[PDB]
């Protein structure tokens, strides 16, 4: 009766494209159409590679049959909406595997697991997977697979204002992030054939479940400047990141998944453009349901008077901008030395920001000449 | 005395300390010590007042005829007084001779690691070292008063028990305080006998070979009553010599009554301040002992006993100044202690922190500053995007009407690499001042170099408005330091423009080519002036629309207001 | 020199500074200045060392024969040195003469409002006031270094532009720095001509009527290179007089090259410290100019030019001391600034705050202290509930065996109003020390009066254990201040008990009736010693079972552990 | 169909006993048996008096028919358990009406409502109802009526450890306090005949609902020392309680309801003794269900080896003790001058604490003589 699995566990039609997975501009939308998009099993397939790559299938003895059984049941729960669907969950999963298993210029490494490739030869090139035990990372990878699970398609401010049953239930405090963690964990304990975490202790499964919930709840944006303020207070005046501390290792994974959640305007201009049509396509739907009730349509959520460029320029300067400055002043962004340091991720942010300032200039200047 | 010079075209507090001699060799061979002391103390009061209330400039008429300052210097008694109030002199003072005047440009005192909030010429809280009474300097009087406030008084250890120690011949400081305790109760003293004790932190001995001895006790006593009362209490014996040979002074009866009246008079005049529930008084007791040679009275000896106090005891009021409106005053004893004991608020909410933590500016670009944002990115047709017209609705309505204003504002911002001007219907009421209605609007250009300018526009061909713009530039310079926390040197220039219908010209006044400043006043930082301007407006509760950071995106996320006790 | 006296029965660091004259009149008429200076500097090094490493006592053999201290005092050159290191002397020093010795009981330096962490006899970081080079005191060198660390260097404003100022004849300090810039490049100087400038914060002038002039430059130069480099840089001209009449010195050739070698030798020996990325060196340049009278060379004039630096520059190493294990050493320049630049951690979690927040103790009962709790409320059968036997499981197993121990512990706690003794299998390893296995157990009684005692029990009739207990009482006394933060005076007494089977007697040693202390050391506070003991054990990571606060109730309500980076 | 109301709204058999309601030792258990305990309508009856007393029925125009309709539906939801039942909710409601509407020696008063009696004549006797607007107090009174609503009878640590469906739902973070606020508010919006807050704005009902939820969540004990530490940081070194601030007025109602929630060992010895048999009677039930599953029985929850005195002495010294010290050092406890200041509430705490130390002494000493 329950969703169990597809018959062949690990498909192989999608080979020669998982090989170019160690690159920041992973062609996610080409792997989608590559897979039969009628059903959708990308999340379980991208997850099996990144878990096989890290080597967590042996360090914890995770039965592969029950593993794929779960993650296939996970992706079926992700609704069919324009942005917060099973493709966004695969992009946020990949982005945390990249940020934690790639060379960081000037990182002092110290149960651990390093990436399959990693080409470990330098002493100035550390990776975050060598500063965090494998338990904290498998929690961070499972927290990213199920972090928008069963998304209604609306934002928190909409559920709160309209008094949705999910908002009265969770008391108007992280109405969605509490729902993704509850509804996803509740599906895990539902059947016995999902328990891929069978060879764990009682104290491990308690610490594992704690880190998974504390990461799915850091992807809330109402608590954005609280995290960014806390993170700068521990890299500016403190002794730095104390990789022996467990609160500091937690705050570094709460930023690593915060940055991976909003990582659209840090990829190539073609990838960032596809996502942006995704999110506003979701907003316009909310404006439809918001106007059919009598409530004034929200800013940026009016498909008749769109402001797609105004929204993306406020987002990059207000939200994504100051978050990468914090994650970069702490010396954690993966880059490369210049024989001073090159950053591919920060460069796309600068290029994409300037791209929208043209669209706003030519749209105000042109508009000004018409209306005199 | 010291009067605020209100007849100057500086946008700053100018004090006119009178006439002052100057030069190393001129001050040295000056044959009037009482004058040279009075001139030095007059330039020290002025320099202390300007440090406490924004900044300013001290103007002193050169007294000696031929003075150069390029071959004569300043002095040496002056240089010491400057260096006692300030740790680092070149960070606060700039010296400049302008024809027949000597000017000193004082920066504003700013909170530093020392924890001091105001400067003081002398605390006048004495303390008792091993043998001598000295005055508490700034950092000692701060740590002496912060402990008293913490324990709501002062914790003494009254003799609840004599400690059960071994029995061994040992000499300590209580041996001197004990011997003097029995010399005190002695009814008669034999002339030219020996003392069994010397002076220590509980005993003082004064010779005072004086004929009057009353004009001498009037000015040396209250600093010894303050020393003893501020630490452990003690005794003070008057009428001995240096060889510890008791002599006394040749005093006849009916003068000891006046003396005891003068002693109790001066001691009840000394200020005090209690951090405790009760309000005691300075407990003590005087006494006179005969020094009968063998059968005749040779003189007398005054013995004074001061018991340890519960709170502070001043020899005089705290010698700290400030200029209130004009006619610089002296800080009262209640105001002085509230600066040395209390803190500042320092709220700095989480959103407000990231607005300022952007300013770390390591040796890297570190883009995305949040205090330089704006929705409308199109003003000044021929240009790039380098000026932020901040209110964005007052700046728009003001440009619709006043057809000459927009083209004048854009022709004015031509020579600026990067800045941000902030309009306002009146910048005087924004700084808590009186408004005049003849002024059309205002502005404040904060560029990289070229210190902040204050444009005052108006269309009335009757006035000049030199008093409005200058007084508002003055108040803005003080709020930026005393409230905004800007820790470098600032001058606020001024321009006044006439804006009759059909015309954008007639710059009525330009304060930049009217007053000369030191070299360092012409270079600002422009990221700490926006930070400083932000906090000054917030503390004044005048933060409405400057620093846009539009909240159409915040409302979609659900984030709350910027900061207040309003939600 | 200064050696740690290891032949004393004090539970403290004793330094033996050698022989020292004493008394006001004795030190005054002492006919050897070089001796009196060396004795004063020896008692100042010792007093600085003890302030930095816990506390201690300075022992100095009286040199003059008939000294009393009750009719002779201490001296005045000594009292000044004491009062320069310490703000308030009576809070730190106690003086006592014990037969043929003079003892000074030094408290431990504690963090106060000033923000200083260690004491210094001299920073040796000079600064330049208006005309004279002076040394940065403790609070100036703290604020000069905390800024350099903050900006990762020092922000100068190299001439990016000359400020567009009005055109008016004005005289400033750059006029002197400009005239000296052209005197520097002058190839020849006419004998007995006039200077167009005087000395200011960029120019120094030295006469130096010396025959050698090289043993003089060796000791006066590095404090002027440090003054200029630490503020704005400047010039130093050697070979003038006081009347500004250029003369020079009678220097023959073949000596200027030695001079230039000595000048460059002394300047490359001066210590420096960089807060920046690159590591520059002290840039400068010397020069020699002839003073040809009319056609003959009359002498020479050495012109030195020091450019402004990017970081600190010392004239010598920082003159701050500390006693490491024995044989008191001088703090290296890398450790000295690390005290002057960095902070303490100060974690103090939310649960930990309320464990100490009980200690406000206003004039009211304010009951319910959390550091004095225990489940078992029944030991010592004849008594009330006034002693907390803390570990509660080590204190139970130790009482099961050792049948004489329990009755001895209860017979010992009879004369205590209220206290708390804390057992341990060994109190030496708890303080990070070496353990000896002959010691049965230990204890620590912390009562209201009667300073903390350290009982050492053992059953071996061969040793005495005076070295174990005394060294552990010493280490516990320093951690209570340097780590626990106790800010008053402490002494840790000691008792050693022999505990053979069938008998609880034979107190082998009792340190209380063996050493005499000052009066104030016999009274503690007992709520700040538990607070201090709590933090010392936490910083040492030895906090296991003392301070019970049983977690059977906490587990019912899900409250977490006390504090660590373990959850 | 739904629970609507009893036919006569305000009963009057329970008169001459509501008159002695302005006293700290309110005989709650005598008003219980006075009312017909077969059904249970004490909470709606004690609420109508305290609301009529304060004068909130006119300051907000609260329809009495819909008011009593709600609160009767509220008390029926309170389960029938030994401690957390509809009687405990009436005791916590009364205790906050007392603490906020009684003379405080040395309180500087400044829409407000004072108690019906209050005998306002002094200038040294202020009451908290004159420092807090009526909206913040009606929220504090409605937050106390519904703060243990639908209590399962188990503690948070039990729901979390046994993985109860309420713990997976709320992510093991305030599993019970989130449930009382959600399940109570969800019943309010259920029917239209419960909306007694009809004459309120949209911004008022948003601020009202916020304060009600922020008070029901402060009655969690896992966050005890966080509040007590925060409250001492604002009365010790700050400028004191700033009654013009809205965060400070909130923190004073979060302590006022925290203290009123645990107020057992601050009443007379007869009242405090009845409650204590209540709470341990609840613990023993949990030990039964906890032993029938295999889990080790919790401390103090073993009805065969009871430690009723050990529990109450740890509670008063660890939890209730340091909370009244904080609420007393801030000068807010209602007392009386001594012609120095008398405190009835703090005196019962001292008397009751000494009462259990006898029971522990005579139980260890006696036990010691038996076991040698
Ligand atoms: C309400 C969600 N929203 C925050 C303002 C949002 C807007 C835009 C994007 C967005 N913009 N550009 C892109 O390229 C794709 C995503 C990151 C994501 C979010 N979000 O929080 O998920
Ligand atoms: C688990 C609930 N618990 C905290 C330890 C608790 C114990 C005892 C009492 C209690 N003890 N004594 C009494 O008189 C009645 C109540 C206040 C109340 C609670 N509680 O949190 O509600
Ligand atoms: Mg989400
Ligand atoms: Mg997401
Ligand atoms: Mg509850
Ligand atoms: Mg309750
Ligand atoms: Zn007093
Ligand atoms: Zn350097």
């Amino acid at each position: 009766k329950p969703i169990l699995a597809p018959e062949p566990l690990v498909m192989d039609n999608l080979d020669s494209i998982m090989e170019q997975l160690n690159t920041w501009n992973f062609p996610i939308f080409d792997l989608v159409e590559n897979i039969g998009r009628k059903c959708g099993r990308i999340l379980s397939q991208v997850s099996y590679r990144l878990f096989e790559d890290m080597g967590l299938f042996e360090a914890f003895k995770i039965p592969i049959r029950e593993f794929m059984n779960y993650f296939h049941a996970l992706e079926i729960g992700y609704r069919d909406i324009p942005y917060h669907n099973r493709i966004h969950a695969t992009d946020v999963l990949h982005a945390v595997w990249y940020l934690t298993t790639q060379p960081i210029p000037g990182l002092s490494t110290v149960g651990y697991v390093f990436s399959k490739t990693y080409n470990v030869t330098d002493d100035k090139y550390g990776c975050l997977s060598g500063n965090i035990p494998a338990l904290e990372l498998m929690a961070l990878y499972v927290a990213a697979a199920m972090h928008d699970y069963d998304h209604p398609g609306r934002t928190n401010a909409f559920l709160v204002a309209t008094s949705a049953p999910q908002a009265v239930l969770y008391n108007d405090r992280s109405v969605l992030e509490n729902h993704h963690a509850a509804a996803a964990w509740n599906l895990f304990m539902s059947r016995p054939e999902y328990n891929f975490l069978i060879n764990l202790d009682h104290v491990e499964f308690k610490h594992f479940r704690f880190l998974v919930i504390e990461a799915i709840l850091a992807t809330d944006l109402k608590k954005h400047f609280d995290f960014v303020a806390k993170f700068n207070g521990k890299v500016n005046d403190d002794v730095g990141i104390d990789w022996t501390n467990e609160n500091d290792r937690l705050l570094v994974c709460q930023m690593c998944i915060k940055l991976a959640d909003i990582n659209g305007p840090a990829k190539c201009k073609e990838l960032h453009l596809q996502w942006t049509d995704g999110i506003v396509n979701e907003f316009y739907e909310q404006g439809d349901e918001e106007a059919s009730l009598g409530l004034p349509i929200s800013p940026f959520m009016d498909r008749s008077a769109p402001q797609l460029a105004n929204l993306q320029e406020s987002f990059i300067s207000h939200i994504v901008g100051p978050l990468c400055n914090s994650y970069d002043s702490a010396g954690l962004m993966p880059g490369k030395w210049v024989e001073k340091i090159y950053c591919q991720i920060t460069q796309h942010l600068l290029q994409n920001h300037k791209m929208w300032k043209k669209v706003i200039e030519e749209e105000q200047r042109l508009a000004g000449i018409e209306n005199q | 005395n010291i009067s605020v010079d209100l007849e100057t075209n500086y946008a700053e507090l100018v004090l006119d300390v009178g006439r002052v001699t100057l030069g190393e060799n001129s001050r040295k061979k000056m044959k009037d010590c009482k004058l040279r002391k009075k001139q030095n103390e007059s330039v020290s009061r002025a320099m202390c007042a300007l440090l406490n209330s924004g900044g300013g400039v001290i103007k002193a008429e050169i007294e000696n005829e031929d003075y150069s300052y390029t071959k004569d210097g300043i002095g040496l008694d002056l240089e010491n007084s400057f260096s006692n109030i300030l740790l680092f002199v070149p960070e606060y003072l700039d010296f400049m001779q302008n024809g027949n005047y000597f000017l000193i440009f004082v920066k504003s005192w700013s909170l530093n690691t020392s924890g001091l909030r105001i400067t003081t010429l002398s605390s006048n809280l004495y303390k008792r070292d091993i043998t001598s009474a000295k005055v508490m300097n700034a950092t000692a009087a701060l740590e002496f008063l912060k402990d008293m406030k913490k324990t709501r008084g002062r914790l003494y250890l009254r003799p609840e028990l004599l400690a059960k120690r071994p029995c061994v011949d040992i000499q300590e400081e209580n041996n001197m305080k004990a011997l003097a305790g029995v010399f005190f109760d002695r009814t008669e003293l034999d002339r030219k006998e020996k003392l069994t004790f010397t002076e220590s932190t509980h005993v003082e001995i004064k010779n005072f070979s004086t004929e009057r001895l009353l004009q001498r006790i009037k000015e040396i006593l209250p600093q010894y009553v303050s020393a003893f009362a501020n630490t452990d209490g003690g005794y003070l014996f008057i009428g001995l010599n240096e060889d510890k040979e008791i002599i006394g002074f040749k005093a006849e009866m009916s003068d000891l009554d006046d003396l005891e009246r003068e002693i109790e008079k001066s001691i009840r005049k000394m200020p005090v301040h209690h951090f405790c529930m009760e309000k005691k008084k300075i407990n003590y007791s005087c006494k006179f002992l005969g020094v009968y040679d063998k059968g005749s009275l040779c003189g007398y000896v005054c013995a004074l006993r001061v018991e340890r106090f519960c709170c502070a005891v001043f020899a005089k009021e705290p010698d700290s100044w400030h200029v209130k409106d004009n006619r610089v005053m002296q800080l009262t004893r209640k105001e002085w202690i509230q600066f040395m004991v209390e803190a500042e608020p320092k709220f700095s909410s989480a959103y407000e922190e990231v607005i300022s933590q952007i300013n770390t500016s390591l040796p890297a670009p570190h883009s995305w500053p949040l205090l330089e944002w704006q929705r409308q990115r199109h003003h000044c047709p021929g240009l790039s995007g380098r000026i932020t017209y901040t209110p964005e609705n007052l700046c728009r309505k003001l440009f619709l009407q006043h057809e000459g204003l927009k083209q004048l504002i854009c022709e004015e911002m031509s020579s600026v690499r990067k800045g941000s001007l902030i309009f306002s219907r009146s910048w005087s009421v924004d700084l808590g001042l009186q408004e005049n209605h003849k002024v059309l609007c205002d502005a404040l250009l904060i560029s990289q170099d070229s210190p902040p300018v204050l444009y005052t526009f108006h269309m009335v061909q009757d006035e000049e408005f030199k008093g409005y713009s200058t007084q508002t530039a003055l108040t803005l310079k003080q709020k930026l330091a005393k409230i905004g926390g800007y820790t470098k040197k600032v001058c606020v220039m001024t321009k006044i423009f006439y804006l009759s219908p059909e015309g954008m010209t007639s710059c009525q006044y330009d304060l930049r080519s009217q007053v000369i400043y030191p070299e360092s006043y012409y270079f600002t930082r422009r990221k700490y002036l926006l930070k400083a301007l932000f906090k000054a407006l917030k503390r004044l509760k005048s933060l409405r629309d400057q620093f846009s950071f539009a909240e159409n995106l915040y409302q979609i996320i659900g984030i709350d207001c910027f900061q207040k006790n309003d939600k």
